[PDB]
DNA sequence: ATCGGATGTATATATCTGACACGTGCCTGGAGACTAGGGAGTAATCCCCTTGGCGGTTAAAACGCGGGGGACAGCGCGTACGTGCGTTTAAGCGGTGCTAGAGCTGTCTACGACCAATTGAGCGGCCTCGGCACCGGGATTCTCGA
DNA sequence: TCGAGAATCCCGGTGCCGAGGCCGCTCAATTGGTCGTAGACAGCTCTAGCACCGCTTAAACGCACGTACGCGCTGTCCCCCGCGTTTTAACCGCCAAGGGGATTACTCCCTAGTCTCCAGGCACGTGTCAGATATATACATCCGAT
């Protein structure tokens, strides 16, 4: 087998190496159409607009998790927990 | 013609997808109570960007939200996105 | 008389007439001095030359010949001064610097 | 009047002061104020004090009687009140914010006093429990702080209420003749009370043709309204004075600093003023914070090497030790005394310094120990605005004005300080002027401001 | 409808700097948006520089002050030097 | 029989007193010497007005008060009630200013 | 006597004294401070004043003047995001 | 005829002529349509009416009848909407809200 | 040379809102800088709205879109209702 | 603490595959040459405003000694998460076909730019007074021993 | 448990000083003719988006197991706060000076604008070649018995 704490670092190297998109296309696109149909009904999306929203959302969540990891290593742990994210958005000025 | 809203699609940002977005960001070990919070955060961000994009699109009389509208919403909020135009 | 373009008088590579049109037909001011687009085109050439030189080295470090935005992501983010300039920019097809924290390494 | 030298004072008078008292007994008799502006040295205090008991023993109002003097000269008043008229109560309103409430509320306000002696800058901070009493006189002394039109102290002194205001001062006008009406406005508001109607009231003293009739139409209103007497008329010191100039040359070290002020080459200081930094560098070099070499502290006999005047000063001083004399050293900058204090502590010399903000009770003890017979402190370091305004220094003769101030009569206020009644030696004034430098043109400027008043007005004040 | 980009100009600079390097299409779009972004920053700072002083004309001098304000660190000295060399060579011809 | 408060009451009463009022918590003349010192490295021998030195003082108090709020949030997060240098270094790392 | 040589330039960032930093931290919310905040607070304050005074000196060197007015510090703070109301 | 101001036509309290001049002579656009200065004067009026109503109430609950910058700091940082608008903005002579976290209160 | 502000206009709006509660001069300077700030933000957003659509002219409609893009949440409804009512009241005369 | 070994990626190589660099046409913005003029440089005058330092208050920074309370290292111990196995279902792909809307254009027309005469709202400068800042003396309440 | 005692909230009187209100200019905001062209409206090509079908397979879901770590406790230890005397240096008010900001007028010359040639840039076919990608082999690296 492997010790608990090995496949984590192998996946970190595999994912900080490559450049693909990490959310499936059609669930994210149906999420976008759901949130869009409360502001104007019957909208249409160019495919590059859905790609742009997916790229902006992935960049937002990845930077958020870097800063949450910094807070959790500050609090003498190795594990993120929801008060770390709520701290990391209280400091940044987005709450 | 027709329109429907289906399945309560915030459950499309699934558990291995959030775990891949955390394994990229440098996190080793994830709790089990993050997942509702991550879904809530992503929903707030998409409401803001799509609110501003639909504002521009209803202004310029179109309906097809082109990529320049989303890029200008992101430039408005303070996060430039190179790679798509303008 | 013939023609002698301002991009050959100044000794540049980036144009001049297009920047002069985009200063006088974009309403940045009322009157545009004739000296300004030469200076502005030279500065845009300098910044483009810096990022393409660093990107060429970072692409040669993985032994390919065509620069792709993974290489621009690494070439912008490793150097500290360009990282200060572009601190907010999200580059599509981006990639991340490989950074692992200090306590996560095994004991 | 008064040909009997009235000895209700417990002391003497003088055959010229008796004539001075008759000018004072007539102004209240005619209900007008005055300016007792005699040339300094002839005892304006005794003419002031004998005026007081005249109104106590003849006109017989005991009165509250506010006087105001600068900080150093306060101890000189309460001695000579009690040396001459010991039947009069007095103060020396001092202390902390604690120690003034017992004086005012418990010991002043219950009518338990005669005479208050406050200072310039406590009369601002305690003005609210001092407006209640109607006064008899506000006997301001050394009245040159009231030369501004909208200063703080000139603004408070139009709210006090009294009969008269003896603005008993030392000198007349200093720079303009915009000055002297502001002295005369706060005397008596019934004469002018008007600013714009004074400037051309006499044609402004010769900005048109230099007529010498312009000064006549002045002096038919204020010659019998002001008193001022000639020195050699009275034989004030039984001796004249001799001002001497001693041109010195700059050292090369301060010349390297000098061309880093004009051409602007320890370094990189704030050199944002030109006339003030050059007043430092052509007096003593070490004021630029780092010109002292070597260890973090260490003197060395070299101190007279770098400075252009210390070889000139101490050779002049070791002349004077061989003659058996005592000197008075003045200054304008306070920090230059810090070098001379460490200087005579290095080359064995005893001293007393009266800087600004020594203390109050410390200025008292130094003066008595310096005026004692067979008290052998050789030098006595002073400053201009703190010390040279009315302390009594009859037991030292020679003066070394280390620098010239922009006011020509600031040093003239201070030259004649020791040179008063009681000085029996030969007063020798020495001015140290740095030749081919900036300080001559601030001495050239000072000559013109003095020749306007000493040669035009004094020839028309004796007339 | 033609569109104003900057593919061929960046491509000339690239063939000067590294003589045997190709460049893919998304990188060309990124360099297009990069040059447009830096253009809009410098023109914006120069515009409200020349409006703050109550003047009315963008000279080269406000461009130099805009570049000394925006570009950080050791890019300012090289950028100002490149610009002054270009304009000084321009005046002689 | 003296009268000493505890180790946790004078600080609280100062907190309410200083959140209630709006003076300048930094003195004037040390700050003015500081600003002239830092200005005489960039261009030599400048002159200031007085209200511009007031402006620099007001912005510096705003930035430091916001900095100590965010430091205190990280400190109460880390199971302490004390601030420390690692907390200020964290709360400047998170904002994107380093 | 050795009194003149201690007037020296003091490294004037020590003008921001210890009770000043404690009054800022008492207003801000902190109940209890450590004893090593102080070096770090002077470091942060010197970084912030370097950046704002650098932009103010650039705006003043532009219009040929030698008098850094209050409008220049307001424009330098508006430059960086932290807007300041109340001066012009 | 006799002059009748457009502020009096629109029923506003802001100088619509001054807004129209600052929109032509700012180079915000080439040509300013006539409908825009009236609209913009109205929006500025409504924002000032909001902040002054809130400032008046927060000043009046402290028994002081003139508005000083402390009252504006309270009347902005209390309400969530104007807090969301005025995010970065520092107000001079302003002071900080009463804001103490929960664990520092005594046992 | 005159400094011109919006002092009397803020003062008139204060007299229409409250009956007596006067204002102090430092708060007048703050309200001056606030109104200049909001005017610069709304003019900038409507400006480059009219630039993105390849138009040349600020209408009322771009001001309405810029008010929906700057004022957050529920100031937007009241501001756009006030704008429409003031312009329509202006239209008849 | 060290070899056997078991399993991860890494890489040399071979075959297609689109993506790129390059050859040719079309033409619309860029150079250019003369003109018309209003903004901006430049010299002179002048006059408010800054600067350095000193003088006398007095509130605040500094030092030292003592003391209770928070930081923190170790110890136990209970649980929540990583790792693995199998099953399923939904994403991806490719391909078809329909069609709603977006981009370009040709042609009027009402809408703002420009100027010219004019007069009143707005702003600098000067009185005059109500809000308020102390200002010290009283009354209420919270803190800390018992 | 239930007292004594300092910090803080009010209260009436003062006195003070910055706001409210007028006075007298003055430049810019209204009105009223005139053009000139950006913009709306009807009208078409044409193409990219939506809907939908089946087919393959790799990724999500769920479950069971083992254990590394989160958390409470607990004792130690050192250190930061509180208190009270000290020294000192900031603060407000002189007191001179002059460099520098702000007008003001005069002239000078660089840019806007115009029409007229004319080639650099953009779009569209086409050769061609760096790279994706599967197969086989090989090198590093965790993990366990002695
Ligand atoms: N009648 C007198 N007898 C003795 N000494 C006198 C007499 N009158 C004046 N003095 C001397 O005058 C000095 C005080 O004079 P002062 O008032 O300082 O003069 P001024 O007012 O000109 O400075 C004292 O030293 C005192 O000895
Ligand atoms: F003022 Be006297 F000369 F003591
Ligand atoms: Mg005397």
């Amino acid at each position: 087998r492997y010790r608990p704490g090995t496949v984590a670092l192998r996946e970190i190297r595999r994912y900080q190496k490559s450049t693909e998109l990490l959310i499936r296309k059609l669930p994210f696109q149906r999420l976008v159409r759901e949130i869009a149909q409360d502001f104007k009904t019957d909208l249409r999306f160019q495919s590059s607009a859905v790609m742009a929203l997916q790229e902006a959302s992935e960049a937002y969540l990845v930077a958020l998790f870097e800063d949450t990891n910094l807070c959790a290593i500050h609090a003498k742990r190795v594990t993120i927990m929801p008060k770390d994210i709520q701290l990391a958005r209280r400091i940044r000025g987005e709450r | 013609r027709h329109r429907k809203v289906l399945r309560d699609n915030i459950q499309g940002i699934t558990k291995p997808a959030i775990r891949r977005l955390a394994r990229r960001g440098g996190v080793k070990r994830i709790s089990g109570l993050i997942y509702e919070e991550t879904r809530g955060v992503l929903k707030v961000f998409l409401e803001n960007v799509i609110r501003d994009a639909v504002t521009y699109t209803e202004h310029a009389k179109r309906k097809t939200v082109t990529a320049m509208d989303v890029v200008y919403a992101l430039k408005r909020q303070g996060r430039t996105l190179y790679g798509f135009g303008g | 008389a013939k023609a002698k373009t301002r991009s050959s008088r100044a000794g540049l590579q980036f144009p001049v007439g297009r920047v002069h049109r985009l200063l006088r037909k974009g309403n940045y001011a009322e009157r545009v001095g004739a000296g300004a687009p030469v200076y502005l085109a030279a500065v845009l050439e300098y910044l483009t030359a810096e990022i393409l030189e660093l990107a060429g080295n970072a692409a040669r470090d993985n032994k390919k010949t065509r620069i792709i935005p993974r290489h621009l992501q690494l070439a912008v983010r490793n150097d500290e001064e360009l990282n200060k300039l572009l601190g907010r920019v999200t580059i599509a097809q981006g990639g991340v610097l490989p950074n692992i924290q200090s306590v996560l390494l095994p004991k | 009047q008064f040909r009997e030298s009235p000895a209700y004072v417990n002391g003497q008078l003088r055959p010229y002061q008796i004539q001075g008292v008759n000018w004072l007994v007539s102004l209240h008799k005619n209900k007008i104020a005055g300016i007792l502006a005699d040339e300094m040295g002839l005892g304006k205090t005794l003419q002031t004090i004998s005026f007081l008991g005249y109104l106590r023993y003849i006109e017989k109002i005991p009165g509250p009687f506010l006087v105001i003097a600068p900080k150093s000269t306060l101890n000189n008043w309460l001695r000579e009140i009690n040396r001459w008229t010991p039947d009069v109560n007095a103060f020396i309103l001092q202390g902390d914010k604690e120690e003034r409430a017992e004086l005012i509320q418990k010991k002043l306000l219950g009518c338990d006093f005669d005479v208050v002696i406050a200072s310039y800058e406590i009369i601002i901070r305690e003005k609210s429990p001092l407006k209640k009493i109607n006064w008899e006189y506000i006997i301001i002394d050394e009245a040159h702080r009231i030369k501004n039109e909208e200063s703080m102290l000139s603004q408070v002194l139009r709210e006090f209420t009294s009969r008269n205001r003896l603005l008993i001062t030392g000198t007349p006008l200093q720079n303009n003749l915009h000055e002297l009406w502001a002295l005369l406005n706060f005397l008596l508001p019934d004469i002018f009370s008007d600013a714009q109607d004074f400037d051309d009231w006499f044609s402004s003293e010769s900005t048109e043709e230099d007529q010498d009739k312009i000064v006549k139409q002045l002096h038919t209103v204020l010659q019998p309204f002001l008193l001022r007497r000639i020195k050699s008329d009275v034989e004030t010191s039984l001796l004249p004075k001799k001002e001497l100039n001693l041109y010195v040359g700059m050292s090369s070290m301060q010349k390297k600093w000098y061309k880093k002020i004009l051409e602007k080459d320890e370094s990189k200081t704030r050199l944002l003023n030109i006339m003030m930094q050059l007043r430092k560098c052509c007096n003593h070099p070490y004021l630029f914070d780092g010109a002292e070499p070597g260890p973090p502290y260490t003197t060395d006999e070299h101190l007279v090497y770098n400075a252009a005047k210390l070889q000139v000063l101490d050779k002049l001083l070791k002349k004077l030790k061989e003659e058996g004399s005592r000197v008075l050293i003045f200054s304008q900058m306070s920090r230059l005394l810090d070098i001379l204090e460490d200087y005579c502590y290095f080359r064995n010399y005893e001293y007393c310094r009266i800087d600004g903000s020594t203390a109050h009770e410390d200025r008292i003890q130094a003066i008595d120990d310096y005026n004692a017979p067979d008290s052998k402190k050789f030098v006595f370091l002073l400053t201009t605005r703190a010390g040279g305004l009315g302390i009594n220094l009859t037991s030292a003769d020679v003066v070394v004005l280390y620098d010239s101030d922009w006011n020509p009569q600031a040093d003239l206020q201070a030259m004649d300080r020791a040179h008063r009644i009681g000085q029996k030696k030969q007063v020798k004034v020495f001015r140290l002027v740095t030749d081919n430098s900036v300080e001559e043109k601030i001495l050239e400027r000072a000559t013109q401001k003095l020749r306007l008043d000493q040669l035009v007005i004094q020839q028309n004040r004796t007339s | 409808t033609r569109k104003e980009s900057y593919a061929i100009y960046v491509y000339k600079v690239l063939k000067q700097v590294h003589p045997d390097t190709g460049i893919s299409s998304k990188a060309m779009s990124i360099m297009n948006s990069f040059v447009n972004d830096v253009f809009e920053r410098i023109a914006g700072e120069a515009s409200r520089l020349a409006h703050y002083n109550k003047r009315s004309t963008i000279t080269s001098r406000e461009i130099q002050t805009a570049v000394r304000l925006l570009l950080p660190g050791e890019l300012a000295k090289h950028a100002v030097s490149e610009g002054t060399k270009a304009v000084t060579k321009y005046t002689s011809a």
